[PDB]
């Protein structure tokens, strides 16, 4: 993970 | 916002053949009277999760099958459901690719495998291991050339040599991939970025390099190889430098294994088009004529359909091609490849520009990559 | 707004 979104 | 009832949008990557892809779409308008518009937007598979249902996606999205469960558990993707028949049209393991969760979730296109392309006037005999790399490079470089430039920017041209002595992703246990038990911190992925990390200290590769430069040195005659996909045999067609395409040079005697994806186009499940979308992909692209079109643009690479790759077999770029492939593996196509390849992206770039160490740089991949994540991000 | 990120 890491990363964020939200998709 | 550009999905409308009665016409197409197809979504595909800048370096595939879009304009012969364009060519198929305007021989299915002229036939059931649906304009079909090829985009190719820049980071289109990172794009459309989030324009998907409401905003300006597309109907169809081209990108390689990794990417497509994510989609999936999303519920982004429209079943497919070729039938029986024409499920035989392609050759099975293609099939596979495109399954997730017991569903068809998109219609496999080609395989693409990277494969070492090299200069025969500046290189005759292209090396078979990596280790000859630094060597060959010295004798180059006193004739004012390089021996090896291709993208280090992206995960994918490097992971060939981090799994070579044994790195992996996704540990495959009891039938399926185990999200918790990630390889990509052992003894193999350590020696693989080791060795990628030395050839940058060593002036023999520079961490900057791209896709456009490491492209523009091949073709231009700078660089005696590159690695790079099918899609690129066309702008080195154009240069006229007198290319080979064969297989990876082998790590600590290992073949490079290459993560493999196929090309695969996917429906959105939030288009009014659907069965607009299955009857182009099913009757007018994969056909021996629709590929042929997408091809002679930008080679495709082997193709899922057995009657058109059978002419392509013979081709040897296409036979090197393959061999790459048969060494590598078909990519998982689970939701958690995203943050692999996010983690592996950082950790490369933080081991070539000397901000982390290789065992640190790893550890911490290893760690962010098997982190527990939801369907919406993390 | 309604997004995400991180940039
Ligand atoms: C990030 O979002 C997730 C929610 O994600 C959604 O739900 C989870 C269960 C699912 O797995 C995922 O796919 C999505 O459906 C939250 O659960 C996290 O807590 C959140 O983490 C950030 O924000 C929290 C506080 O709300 C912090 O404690 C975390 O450290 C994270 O911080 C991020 O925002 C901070 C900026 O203030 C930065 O430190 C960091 O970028
Ligand atoms: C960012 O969102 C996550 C996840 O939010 C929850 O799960 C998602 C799926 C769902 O859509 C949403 O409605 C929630 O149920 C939260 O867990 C994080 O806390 C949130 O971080 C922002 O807000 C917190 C404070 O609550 C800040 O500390 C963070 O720094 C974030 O704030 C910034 O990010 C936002 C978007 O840019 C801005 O509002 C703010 O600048
Ligand atoms: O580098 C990580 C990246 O690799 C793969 O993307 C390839 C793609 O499959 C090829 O078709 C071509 O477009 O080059 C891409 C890499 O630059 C994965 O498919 C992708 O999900 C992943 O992020
Ligand atoms: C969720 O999945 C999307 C599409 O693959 C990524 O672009 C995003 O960064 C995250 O991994
Ligand atoms: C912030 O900026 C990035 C890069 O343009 C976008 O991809 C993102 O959607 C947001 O607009
Ligand atoms: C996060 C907020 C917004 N991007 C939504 O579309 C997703 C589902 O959750
Ligand atoms: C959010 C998490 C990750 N995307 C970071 O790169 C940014 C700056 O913040």
């Amino acid at each position: 993970x890491x990363x964020x979104x939200y998709y | 916002m550009k999905i409308e009832e009665g016409k197409l949008v197809i979504w595909i990557n800048g370096d595939k053949g879009y304009n012969g892809l364009a060519e198929v779409g305007k021989k299915f308008e002229k036939d059931t009277g649906i304009k079909v518009t090829v985009e190719h937007p820049d980071k289109l598979e990172e794009k459309f999760p989030q324009v998907a249902a409401t905003g300006d996606g597309p109907d169809i999205i081209f990108w390689a099958h990794d990417r497509f469960g994510g989609y999936a558990q999303s519920g982004l993707l429209a079943e497919i459901t070729p039938d029986k028949a024409f499920q035989d049209k392609l050759y099975p393991f293609t099939w596979d690719a495109v399954r997730y969760n017991g569903k068809l979730i998109a219609y496999p296109i080609a395989v693409e495998a990277l494969s070492l392309i090299y200069n025969k006037d500046l290189l005759p005999n292209p090396p078979k291991t990596w280790e000859e790399i630094p060597a060959l490079d010295k004798e180059l470089k006193a004739k004012g050339k390089s021996a090896l430039m291709f993208n280090l920017q992206e995960p994918y041209f490097t992971w060939p040599l981090i799994a070579a002595d044994g790195g992996y992703a996704f540990k495959y246990e009891n039938g399926k991939y185990d999200i918790k038990d990630v390889g990509v911190d052992n003894a193999g992925a350590k020696a693989g970025l080791t060795f990628l990390v030395d050839l940058i200290k060593n002036k023999h590769m520079n961490a900057d390099t791209d896709y456009s430069i490491a492209e523009a040195a091949f073709n231009k005659g700078e660089t005696a190889m590159t690695i790079n996909g099918p899609w690129a045999w066309s702008n080195i067609d154009t240069s006229k430098v007198n290319y080979g395409v064969t297989v990876l040079p082998t790590f600590k005697g290992q073949p490079s294994k290459p993560f493999v994806g196929v090309l695969s186009a996917g429906i959105n499940a939030a288009s009014p088009n659907k069965e607009l979308a299955k009857e182009f992909l099913e009757n007018y692209l994969l056909t021996d004529e629709g590929l042929e079109a997408v091809n002679k643009d930008k080679p495709l690479g082997a193709v899922a359909l057995k009657s058109y790759e059978e002419e392509l077999a013979k081709d040897p770029r296409i036979a090197a091609t393959m061999e790459n492939a048969q060494k590598g593996e078909i990519m998982p196509n689970i939701p958690q490849m995203s943050a692999f390849w996010y983690a592996v992206r950082t950790a490369v770039i933080n081991a070539a520009s000397g901000r982390q160490t290789v065992d640190e740089a790893l550890k911490d991949a290893q760690t962010n990559a098997a982190a527990a994540a939801g369907c919406k991000x993390x």
